[PDB]
C-alpha cells in the first residue's frame, strides 16, 4: 500500500485528491510568480508622497537649476517648492549618489539623464509619469547671427540621422536593461535548493533504506 | 575626465570602432579651495560642438563653469540688484561666448539669452532607488 | 495580492471534505 | 492557439519521428501516440524517444501555458467624452441636477 | 474644423472663428487653437484666422511655395497656427517659434524559462541516478527509492509550466520595425512579399525621406496615399503594411482609435526628432514675445493640462527536435563503427 | 479595550495587539490609502 500510495501521489479518490493536489500546487506555483509583491512607486508629480511631503518622503533636485527655476515661480508648486529648498544639492552626481546610498527618496531632473541613470544602473528607475515637456539648446548672448546659424545647423542635423546617431552612440547605448517584463526566468536558487533536499533525501535513504 | 601624466585623453574607442574625440577644457578640480586646472571633455555636446565648428569654421576654447550650477537669477548682496548666476552668469558677464550643455529652453532664461532650436527634446521626470527583489513549499 | 495558500486549519474545506465523501462511499462499500 | 498550423506539424514531425524510429530499428505508433497523450525498447533509437519525450513534455507544457494565457469610459475624465462626436452619444435626465451641473460651468461647456 | 452653429448663424462654443474660400465662416478648436488663443492673450494681439486653399502644410513646386509657408512668405498672413513640423528648409524663408509640441517621423504597425543551469543539473543527477538506469531517471522526469526523485520530478514539471505561464505574461513580443537605418525597408523587394509601406505627398516626413534616402522614396513613389484617415483605413484593410507619417498625429491616433489595433514602432521613438511650431514673416518682432509666450505656456503647466484635454489617449521547439536527429545521425554513425 | 490615538492604536493593529479597529470612515480611508506599508485595509469595499 506504501508503493501505491507513494507512487500515485508521486505520479480511485486518491488519485483524484493527488490530481488535485498537483494541480492545486502547479497554480499556486505559477500565481507565486506571475504576479507580484504589493504595487509601492512613485506615479509621477501628482503623487500623493510628493503633495503633501513629510520627514519620511525627502525628495529634492539640483540646487540653483530649471527644475528648482520651475518649482520656485508657482503658486501652486509653493509646497514642494518649500521643501525641495531644504535637500537640494550643488550637482546632479551628489543627487544620483544620494538617491543610490538611499538618502533620498525621489529626485526631479531631465529625462535624457534619469533615463541614461536607468541604462547603466539597475537600482536605479524612473517614475511612471512625464512633466515639463521642454528641450535643450544651445546658449546665445542676446541677439546675435549665431542664433540663427547654429539654430539652422541643429535644424539641418535633425533632418538626417546626426542626432539618431548622436543618440545611438551615446544615450541608445545602455549597459543596463529594463525589468519591464518581471518574471524572466525561473530562480536557479530555487532549483540548487530542490536539488539539494533531493540529494539529500536521497543520500539518507541510501544509507538508511538501503539495507 | 583628469588629463593624463603630459596633459593628454586616452583615444578611446566605441565597440564599433568609432574614435571617440576630446577636448581640452579648463576647469575647477574640486570648504573647497579655488584652483584652475585643464581637464578632458568628451560627450554628446562636445560633438555636437565638434559637427557645429565644422559646419561654422570657428576656433573655440571650451571651458567649465565657474560653480557648479547651470543658469537661474538672484538678488544680490546689496542695493536688491537682479544677478544670474551660473553659465548664463558668466555668459551675460562675458566671460563665455556660447553655452553648449544640457540647457534647459524655459521662460526666464529666454528673457535675457537667446536659444537655439531644441538638440534634444527632454523633460522632467522623476528618479526613484529600486526596491528588494532576492523546493521550497 | 500575491502569497502562498495553506488553507488554513479550521473548518470544512477541500480534499477533507473530498475524503469525507470518499470515507461514506467506503462506509457504503463495506457494508454491502 | 496556433490552429491546425502546429498540430498538423507536430502530427507530421510525429509521423516522420516514427518513420526514423522504424528506420533505426530496422510497435513505433504505440510509443509515439503513447508518449504524446502520456512500445519498443531500445533499437537504437531510446535516445530519440528521449528527446521525442522532451519535445512532448515542451509541448504540454507550451499548451498549459497558453491555455492560462488565454484565460487570465476611464470617468468623467474619459477622452470619448471631453471632446465627443456622433459616435459617442452621451447624455442625462433633461432638467435635472447634472444638468444644473454641466450648466453654470465654463470649463464644462462643450460637454 | 467644425461647421458653424445652424441655431444662430454664427460660430457657437469656445471655438474660434475662422475663414475658408468668396469665403465662407467655419469653427475652429483642438489644440493649436487654444495655444493661438492663450498667446494672444498673452501676447496681445487681434487676429483673423482662416483656413489655406492653396494646398496643404507645405511643399516647393518650382521656385516657390505653395502651402502655408506659402501663404507665410506671400504676405497673405503673418502667422502660421497648427500641426507644422519645422525644418531647415521651411525655415529658410521664414521663421519659426519655439516648439509647443515635440513630434517628427515615426511608423504605426498594425526553454526560456528553464535556466542554463537547470539543463546541466538535471544530465548530473541523471547521470547520479547507468543503461537503462538512464532512460528510466529520465523517463520518469517527465510523464522503491526513484520515488522521491519522481516526486521532484514532478515538481520540475510544475515549476517548468508555472515560469512558462510566467514568461508569456512577461514578454510582450511585436513585430517592431527595425528602424529607418534597416534593409527591412531600404530593400523590399529582397524578402519574398514586398513590404507596402508609404507617406503622404507634400509632407515634411517625405521631404525627409527623399533627402535621406533616395531608396525610401524612390519606393513609395507608388505606395504615396492622400489622406490620413485613408491610410489608416489602408492599414485596417490589408493593402498596406505599415505608415510613415509625423509622430504626434500617429501617437494621437494610436490614443483615439475605434478600436486598439494600431501602434506606434517600438516604445514611442521617433526618426528625425523635430517639433511642430508657429511660422511667422522673416525678421519680425513678434517672434521674440512668442517664444517667451509659448515658454511661459512651459513653465506655467498649462501645457500639460493642454495636452490631457486633446492629446489624451484611450488606448494604450521543433528546431531542437531537429538537432536531436543531428544527434541521432552522429549515433549512427557509432553504431557501425 | 479603548485605545487612546490613532496612530497608536493602527501600531497596536499592526503590532498584533488589535485584531480591528472601529473609527470614523474618511480617516480609515485616508490612512488605508496612505501609510509606511500596504497591509491596513477598510472592511469590504467601503462600506460604512
Ligand atoms: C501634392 O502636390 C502636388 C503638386 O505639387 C499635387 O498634384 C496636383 O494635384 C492636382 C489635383 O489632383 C492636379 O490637378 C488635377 O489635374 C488633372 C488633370 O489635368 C486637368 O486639367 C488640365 C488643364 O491643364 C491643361 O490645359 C492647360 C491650359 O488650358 C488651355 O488654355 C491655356 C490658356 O488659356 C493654354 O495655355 C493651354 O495650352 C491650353 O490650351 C495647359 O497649360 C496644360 O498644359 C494642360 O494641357 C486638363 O488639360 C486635363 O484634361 C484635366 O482636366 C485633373 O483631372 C484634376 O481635376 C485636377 O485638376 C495637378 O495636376 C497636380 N500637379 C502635379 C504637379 O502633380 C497633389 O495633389 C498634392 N497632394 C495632396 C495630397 O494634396
Ligand atoms: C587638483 O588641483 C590642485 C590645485 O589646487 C592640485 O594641488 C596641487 O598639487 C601639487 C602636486 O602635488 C602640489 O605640489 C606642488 O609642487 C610643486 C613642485 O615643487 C616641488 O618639487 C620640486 C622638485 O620638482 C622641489 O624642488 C620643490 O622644493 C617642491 O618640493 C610646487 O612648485 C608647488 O608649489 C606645489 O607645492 C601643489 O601644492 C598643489 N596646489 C595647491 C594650490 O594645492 C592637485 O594636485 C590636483 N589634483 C590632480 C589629481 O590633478
Ligand atoms: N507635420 C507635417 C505634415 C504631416 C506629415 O508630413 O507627417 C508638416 O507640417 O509638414
Amino acid at each position: 500500500a506504501m508503493w501505491f500510495s507513494w507512487g500515485v501521489l508521486l505520479n480511485m479518490v486518491w488519485a483524484g485528491f493527488a490530481m488535485i493536489i498537483v494541480a492545486s500546487y502547479t497554480a499556486n506555483l505559477a500565481a507565486f510568480l506571475v504576479l507580484d509583491r504589493p504595487e509601492e512607486r512613485i506615479t509621477g508629480i501628482n503623487d500623493p508622497r510628493l503633495r503633501n511631503p513629510s520627514d519620511k518622503f525627502i525628495y529634492a533636485t539640483v540646487k540653483q537649476s530649471s527644475v528648482d527655476i520651475y518649482f520656485r515661480r508657482q503658486v501652486e508648486l509653493s509646497t514642494m517648492y518649500r521643501h525641495m529648498e531644504k535637500h537640494n544639492y550643488e550637482s546632479a552626481a551628489e543627487a544620483i549618489q544620494a538617491v543610490r546610498d538611499n538618502k533620498l527618496h525621489a529626485f526631479i531632473w531631465d529625462s535624457a539623464v534619469l533615463e541614461f541613470e536607468a541604462s547603466q544602473k539597475c537600482d536605479l528607475v524612473t517614475t511612471g509619469e512625464l512633466f515639463f515637456r521642454s528641450g535643450f539648446g544651445i546658449g546665445m548672448r542676446k541677439d546675435s547671427p549665431w542664433k540663427q546659424q547654429v539654430s539652422l545647423s541643429i535644424l539641418k542635423s535633425h533632418e538626417n540621422g546626426f542626432m539618431e546617431d548622436l543618440d545611438k552612440t551615446w544615450v541608445r547605448y545602455q549597459e543596463c536593461d529594463s525589468r519591464s517584463n518581471a518574471p524572466a526566468t525561473l530562480t536557479c536558487e530555487n532549483m540548487a535548493g530542490v536539488f539539494m533536499l533531493v540529494a539529500g533525501g536521497i543520500v539518507a535513504g541510501i544509507f538508511l533504506i538501503f539495507i | 575626465k583628469p588629463t593624463m601624466s603630459d596633459g593628454t585623453c586616452k583615444e578611446e574607442f566605441t565597440v564599433n570602432g568609432d574614435p571617440v574625440k576630446k577636448v581640452i577644457c579648463t576647469g575647477p578640480n574640486d570648504g573647497s579651495p579655488r584652483h584652475t586646472v585643464p581637464q578632458c571633455c568628451y560627450g554628446f555636446c562636445i560633438d555636437l560642438l565638434i559637427k557645429l565648428a565644422r559646419t561654422m569654421q570657428f576656433t573655440y576654447e571650451v571651458h567649465l563653469v565657474a560653480d557648479g550650477k547651470f543658469g537661474t537669477q538672484e538678488r544680490v548682496q546689496n542695493s536688491n540688484k537682479k544677478e544670474w548666476n551660473g553659465m548664463m552668469g558668466e555668459l551675460l558677464s562675458g566671460q563665455a561666448d556660447m553655452i553648449v550643455a544640457p540647457l534647459t529652453i524655459n521662460n526666464e532664461r529666454a528673457q535675457y539669452i537667446e536659444f537655439s532650436k531644441p538638440f534634444k527634446y527632454q523633460g522632467l521626470t522623476i528618479l526613484v532607488k529600486k526596491e528588494i527583489p532576492r523546493f521550497m513549499q | 495580492e500575491v502569497m502562498s495558500s495553506q488553507l488554513d486549519c479550521d473548518n470544512m474545506a477541500g480534499v477533507f471534505y473530498m475524503l469525507g465523501a470518499a470515507m461514506a462511499l467506503s462506509l457504503i462499500t463495506f457494508i454491502s | 492557439p496556433f490552429q491546425s498550423c502546429l498540430w498538423l506539424l507536430v502530427g507530421l514531425s510525429v509521423h516522420v519521428v516514427a518513420v526514423m524510429l522504424y528506420l533505426l530499428d530496422r510497435s513505433a505508433m504505440w510509443f509515439s501516440w503513447g508518449v504524446l497523450l502520456n512500445a519498443p525498447r531500445s533499437f537504437s533509437a531510446r535516445i530519440l524517444g528521449m528527446v521525442w519525450a522532451g519535445f512532448a513534455m515542451i509541448i504540454v507544457a507550451s499548451y498549459t501555458a497558453n491555455l492560462a494565457a488565454f484565460l487570465v469610459i476611464t470617468g468623467i475624465n474619459d477622452p470619448r467624452l471631453r471632446n465627443p462626436s456622433d459616435k459617442f452619444i452621451y447624455a442625462t435626465v433633461k432638467q435635472s441636477s447634472v444638468d444644473i451641473y454641466f450648466r453654470r460651468q465654463v470649463e464644462l461647456s462643450t460637454m | 474644423v467644425e461647421s458653424v452653429d445652424p441655431l444662430s448663424g454664427t460660430c457657437m462654443r469656445n471655438t474660434v472663428p475662422c475663414q475658408k474660400r468668396g469665403y465662407i465662416k467655419k469653427c475652429c478648436k483642438g489644440f493649436c487653437i487654444d495655444i493661438l488663443k492663450k498667446i494672444s492673450k498673452s501676447v496681445k494681439f487681434t487676429y483673423d484666422l482662416y483656413l489655406v486653399t492653396n494646398g496643404k502644410h507645405g511643399k516647393k513646386i518650382n521656385g516657390t511655395w505653395n502651402g502655408m509657408i506659402g501663404e507665410v512668405v506671400m504676405k497673405r498672413a503673418y502667422m502660421a497656427v497648427g500641426s507644422l513640423t519645422i525644418n531647415e528648409e521651411r525655415s529658410e524663408v521664414v521663421d519659426f517659434s519655439v516648439p509647443f509640441i515635440e513630434t517628427g517621423i515615426s511608423v504605426m504597425v498594425s526553454l526560456e524559462p528553464f535556466s542554463a543551469c537547470v539543463w546541466v543539473m538535471m544530465f548530473v543527477m541523471l547521470l547520479i541516478v547507468i543503461g537503462k538506469a538512464i532512460w528510466l531517471l529520465w523517463g520518469l522526469v517527465f510523464n522503491i527509492m526513484v520515488s522521491v526523485w519522481a516526486f521532484f520530478a514532478v515538481i520540475f514539471l510544475a515549476s517548468y509550466t508555472a515560469n512558462l505561464a510566467a514568461f508569456m505574461i512577461q514578454e510582450e513580443y511585436v513585430d517592431q520595425v527595425s528602424g529607418l537605418s534597416d534593409k527591412k525597408f531600404q530593400r523590399p523587394n529582397d524578402f519574398s512579399p514586398p513590404f507596402r509601406f508609404g507617406t503622404v505627398p507634400n509632407g515634411s516626413t517625405e521631404r525627409n525621406i527623399r533627402n535621406n534616402y533616395a531608396e525610401m522614396h524612390a519606393y513609395m513613389g507608388k505606395f504615396n496615399q492622400r489622406g490620413v484617415d485613408d491610410a489608416l483605413l489602408s492599414l485596417k484593410t490589408g493593402k498596406l503594411d505599415a505608415f510613415i507619417y509625423d509622430a504626434a498625429v500617429l501617437n494621437y491616433m494610436a490614443g483615439r482609435d475605434e478600436g486598439c489595433k494600431l501602434v506606434t514602432i517600438g516604445s514611442g521613438k521617433v526618426f528625425a526628432s523635430t517639433g511642430y511650431g508657429i511660422a511667422i514673416q522673416k525678421d519680425s518682432g513678434w517672434k521674440r514675445q512668442v517664444d517667451l509666450a509659448i515658454l511661459q505656456l512651459f513653465g506655467d503647466g498649462e501645457m500639460e493640462e493642454l495636452e490631457a484635454l486633446w492629446l489624451t489617449g484611450i488606448c494604450h521547439v521543433f528546431y531542437m527536435l531537429g538537432a536531436a536527429m543531428a544527434l541521432s545521425l552522429i549515433t549512427f554513425i557509432s553504431e557501425h563503427l
